[PDB]
């Protein structure tokens, strides 16, 4: 039995060194894009990649059932996975090549305007600006279609081989398909009453989705009525919503629709972006002020190596940087944040999400290397959101000094706030399920490749209530038009993390002894509730996610009740507005016919 | 004459924790004023005797044990610890009588490419006795039959390297530790 105990102590000391060679090399690329750094980010990771496979096979010789201490059982299963090297020699390189070819044409994808051929825009910030601010139905129709017809159709032949090759990877790893490969994240095979099946994931997300439909169907009817004023004669009062009028490229978030669907736009806006500029704030002031939020609840400060090795601003003066905000846990106590912070309220709240990732990383640092990870794929993104939920409340903005102390918090300002939160939180729930349900069936083989796009839009209207503006045959690849689909990223984590972020908030505000509504809770000054989250952040990947969730919320599974209580004042207000409107949508209307 | 404490503290090269060296202090007066009137040490943790009584005290002989561990392995140089450094590299007796001084040396012991000179023992059958020293590189046989001098499956090398980097966190930065043991000729 001790034979496996020394094996892990050999891995946990040698993997940390190799995982720091790759983690430090990956930072040198995202902070200094150079063709030379492409090799260092790759080669230092390939040596690490060749190490995990040699140790996964050596750990696989150990009899898994012949363990007795629980800390060692869970460490071996993290290495018991076969991985992706079960594929053939030549098919492993072609499958790895199409992943790059899909990831490149997603970023290199540029479309040119027929009215102005010299102007050719990219996805960011070219097409995304048109989908996020333009009000021309035809201009939004072009950017939506040109992305799916010029760069989406290029992903179609690659994605057909992407599915057939990665299914072979999963079917050889004792899985049913690549869709089953991703559902193994929530799988638990251990303590009595804490186990969880891979197929149970499908049953739970569908069961908890039914309590979301009453709230979402009223948001859909309210947004459609407001959108009928912005785009008249283009929207049916009973039909679905056009895909290009949802606020972004794919209709994932309806956040940009707040300028069109605001309940009481006459009141002063809560975007405190202007107040940050006239106070001479920089990226230092934002992260330093965010540091004060974590220290107020008992959590440690940001280490000096963080303030000295993190990229808090756009580099400038001679460098290239992937400006996507990411929180990095390189190991060896090295914690950094790579983000091109602007002097805006959106980047002010993003610093609270990304530093929330670091606080989780700093907590489980005592866990072994194999156990240093979130409870599940959605636990990390839920920890970052509960930080931004408390930081976005007016009581927190006024206490920091950004909002005016005489800001009137009427019952109408809370409806405007809950409506803005609904356009981002509850608006993405049907889109996330329908997207992952499509890939779950495509991997399952229920959707043949000669009708991938027919069933994709048949679920857009049924699940999300969204209609395509122009008909699409099978040459299109609208699913892969999103980042997570064309870059091999699971998407169900964004659905589970949303329900996790409200079970955490309700459980933490009860420990913080909050009294008002859930949307007015600020967990600042709460060293009592800060220890309650500390108890689960230190857990890491040791105990199953069912147990880590139970340590804070007291439940073994996800629950939709906290989310509905957060939007309860808005849900009652949406049912009042839609009394003379039509709640629901017809899956047969289309903007062409 | 005074005791040469500079030959162990301000020493140029420090040994690994598994091969820590010991130096005997004989007939000489000890100068604890420089150690006390200096914030250069990061810990300065004493056991058995207080930090202010040894000034006007006499001992039979004093021993200084110098080595280097990581930041998190400094807390294991204390009586009653069960870490890797305590069990397999350097164990202090429960009746220890002396002080343990440490200070951060990332500026000298951590190069850009990582300084892998400092090592530590990771595998050893049974734990180390108090003040015991083991510098054997014999191949550690884990489970069944031995290894015939050859490493492999269930056959691991006993020693492993630290490799301190400048970007390492404060708990992964190198620290030079000096353990001053008082055994009951060396007054103050
Ligand atoms: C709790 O956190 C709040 C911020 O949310 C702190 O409130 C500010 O504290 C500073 C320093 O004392 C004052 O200058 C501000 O006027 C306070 N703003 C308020 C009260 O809105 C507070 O100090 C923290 N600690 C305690 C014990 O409340
Ligand atoms: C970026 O990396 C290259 C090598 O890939 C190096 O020569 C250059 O100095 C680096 N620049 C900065 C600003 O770090
Ligand atoms: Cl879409
Ligand atoms: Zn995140």
């Amino acid at each position: 039995e001790e034979n496996a105990k020394t094996f892990l102590n050999n891995f946990n000391q040698e993997a940390e060194d190799l995982s720091y060679q790759s983690s430090l090399a990956s930072w040198n690329y995202n902070t200094n894009i150079t063709e030379e750094n492409v090799q260092n980010m790759n080669n230092a990771g390939d040596k690490w990649s060749a190490f995990l496979k040699e140790q996964s096979k050596t750990a696989q010789s150990f009899s898994l059932q012949e363990i007795q201490t629980p800390i060692i059982k869970r460490q071996l299963q993290a290495l018991q996975q076969n991985g992706s090297s079960v594929l053939s020699e030549d098919k492993s390189k072609r499958l790895n090549t199409i992943l790059n070819t899909m990831s490149t044409i997603y970023s290199t994808g540029k479309v040119c305007n027929p009215d102005n051929p010299q102007e050719c825009l990219l996805l960011e910030p070219g097409l995304n600006e048109i989908m996020a601010n333009s009000l021309d139905y035809n201009e939004r129709l072009w950017a939506w279609e040109s992305w799916r017809s010029e760069v989406g159709k290029q992903l179609r032949p690659l994605y057909e081989e992407y599915v057939v090759l990665k299914n072979e990877m999963a079917r050889a790893n004792h899985y049913e398909d690549y869709g089953d490969y991703w559902r193994g994240d929530y799988e638990v095979n251990g303590v009595d009453g804490y186990d969880y099946s891979r197929g149970q994931l499908i049953e739970d997300v569908e069961h908890t989705f039914e309590e979301i439909k009453p709230l979402y169907e009223h948001l859909h009817a309210y947004v459609r009525a407001k959108l009928m004023n912005a785009y008249p004669s283009y929207i049916s009062p009973i039909g679905c919503l056009p895909a290009h009028l949802l606020g972004d490229m794919w209709g994932r978030f309806w956040t940009n629709l707040y300028s069109l669907t605001v309940p009481f736009g006459q009141k002063p806006n809560i975007d405190v972006t202007d107040a940050m500029v006239d106070q001479a704030w920089d990226a230092q002031r934002i992260f330093k002020e965010a540091e004060k939020f974590f220290v107020s609840v008992g959590l440690p400060h940001m280490t000096q190596g963080f303030w000295a090795n993190s990229m808090l601003t756009e580099p400038a003066d001679g460098r290239k940087v992937v400006c996507h905000p990411t929180a990095w846990d390189l190991g060896h106590g090295d914690f950094r944040i790579k983000m091109c912070t602007k002097v805006t309220m959106d980047d002010f709240l993003t610093a609270h999400h990304e530093m929330g990732h670091i606080q989780y990383d700093m907590a489980y640092a005592a866990q072994p290397f194999l156990l240093r990870n979130g409870a599940n794929e959605g636990f990390h993104e839920a920890v970052g959101e509960i930080m931004s939920l408390s930081a976005a409340t007016p009581k927190h903005l006024k206490s920091i000094g950004l909002l005016s102390p005489d800001f009137q918090e009427d019952n109408e300002t809370e409806i405007n706030f809950l409506l803005k939160q609904a356009l981002t939180i509850v608006g993405t729930l049907p889109f996330t399920y329908m997207l992952e349900k499509w890939r779950w069936m495509v991997f399952k083989g229920e959707i043949p490749k000669d009708q991938w796009m027919k069933k994709w839009w048949e679920m857009k209207r049924e699940i999300v209530g969204v209609v395509e503006p122009v008909p699409h045959d099978e040459t299109y690849c609208d699913p892969a038009s999103l980042f997570h689909v064309s870059n091999d990223y699971s998407f169900i984590r964004y659905y589970t993390r949303t329900l996790y972020q409200f079970q955490f908030q309700e459980a933490l505000c009860q420990a913080a002894k909050h009294e008002g509504p859930l949307h007015k809770c600020d967990i600042s000054n709460s060293t009592e509730a800060g220890q309650k989250l500390f108890n689960m952040l230190r857990l890491g990947k040791s105990e199953p996610w069912t147990l880590a969730l139970e340590n804070v919320v007291g439940a073994k599974n996800m629950n939709v009740r906290p989310l509905l209580n957060y939007f309860e004042p808005l849900f009652t207000w949406l049912k009042d507005q839609n009394k003379n409107s039509f709640v629901g949508w017809s899956t047969d209307w289309s903007p062409y016919a | 004459n005074l005791c040469p404490f500079g030959e162990v503290f301000n020493a140029t090269k420090f040994p690994s924790v598994y091969a820590w060296e010991r130096k005997k202090i004989s007939n000489c007066v000890a100068d604890y004023s420089v150690l006390y009137n200096s914030t250069f040490f990061s810990t300065f943790k004493c056991y058995g005797v207080s930090a202010t009584k040894l000034n006007d005290l006499c001992f039979s002989n004093v021993y200084a044990d110098s080595f280097v561990v990581k930041g998190d392995d400094v807390r294991q140089i204390a009586p009653g610890q069960t870490g890797v450094i305590a069990d397999y590299n350097y164990k202090l007796p429960d009746d220890f009588m002396g002080c343990v001084l440490a200070w951060n040396t990332r500026n000298i012991d951590a190069t850009s490419t990582g300084n892998y000179n400092y090592k530590y023992r990771l595998f050893r059958k049974a734990n180390l006795k108090p003040f015991e020293r083991d510098i054997s590189t014999e191949i550690y046989q884990a489970g069944s039959k031995p290894c015939n001098g050859q490493t492999g499956l269930n056959c691991y090398y006993p020693l492993y390297r630290y490799g301190f980097y400048p970007t390492d966190g404060v708990g992964y930065q190198p620290y030079r530790v000096v353990v001053l043991s008082f055994e009951l000729t060396v007054c103050g």
